[PDB]
RNA sequence: AAGGUAAGUAU
C-alpha cells in the first residue's frame, strides 16, 4: 500500500498456459524444420 | 497410378533396364491396388514429366511377374528400385537396407533429389550413393 | 531384433 508504506496483498504470478503452448508449438516448428538444419541453427534458435 | 508404362514379364523388364543407357531406369515393384503402391505410384508419376531427361519409371506388378520376387527380396506392398545401365545402383538411405525403397513418399523434392543423387552416382561409376536425406527417422514431431 | 553392408577388380 501506497499510502500506508505497507503490504497489504500478494499477488501469485503464473505463466499463462496458452504462452505454454505457444512455446512449446514454437519449439515443435523448430524440432521439425531440421532435417537439413545445422546443429549450430537448431541450437541457436532454442537459445532464442 | 496407371498413367505410367507397364512391364508385363520379366523379358520386359529386363529390356527396359538394359535399354536405357543414359537414364536411371526407376522400376517399382508392387501391385497398382495396394494403397502404399498408390501413393507412390502418384509421387512418380507427378515427376515423371520432370525427370524424362534423366530417368524413366516402370512399374511392375509382382504377381504377375514373379521373376524377381527372390532375387530382389520383393517382399514388400511397395518397392522402388534403381538401375543405370544394367548396374543395380544401391542408395545409402540410412534405413538399413540400402539396395530399395520400400516405403512410400510424400514429397516430390524429395524422389527427385534422389533420383537425381542417384544419377550422378551412377554416371561416375559408383554402385553405393549417399542419399541426401536419412531415413532412420520420420521427423515426425 | 534392427535403424552399424563401402562399391569394386583380381586369385
Amino acid at each position: 500500500n501506497e499510502v500506508t508504506k505497507e503490504r497489504t496483498a500478494q499477488c501469485f504470478l503464473r505463466v499463462d498456459d496458452e504462452s505454454m503452448q505457444r512455446f512449446h508449438n514454437r519449439v515443435r516448428q523448430i524440432l521439425m524444420a531440421s532435417g537439413s538444419t545445422t546443429f549450430t541453427k537448431i541450437v541457436n534458435k532454442w537459445n532464442t | 497410378s496407371y498413367m505410367l508404362p507397364h512391364l508385363h514379364n520379366g523379358w520386359q523388364v529386363d529390356q527396359a533396364i538394359l535399354s536405357e543407357e543414359d537414364r536411371v531406369v526407376v522400376i517399382r515393384f508392387g501391385h497398382d491396388w495396394d494403397p502404399t503402391c498408390m501413393k507412390m505410384d502418384e509421387v512418380l508419376y507427378s515427376i515423371a514429366e520432370k525427370v524424362k531427361n534423366f530417368a524413366v519409371i516402370y512399374l511392375v506388378d509382382i504377381t504377375e511377374v514373379p521373376d524377381f520376387n527372390k532375387m530382389y527380396e520383393l517382399y514388400d506392398p511397395c518397392t522402388v528400385m534403381f538401375f543405370f545401365r544394367n548396374k543395380h545402383i544401391m542408395i545409402d538411405l540410412g534405413t538399413g537396407n540400402n539396395n530399395k525403397i520400400n516405403w512410400a513418399m510424400e514429397d516430390k523434392q524429395e524422389m527427385v533429389d534422389i533420383i537425381e543423387t542417384v544419377y550422378r552416382g551412377a554416371r561416375k561409376g559408383r554402385g553405393l550413393v549417399v542419399s541426401p536425406k536419412d531415413y532412420s527417422t520420420k521427423y515426425r514431431y
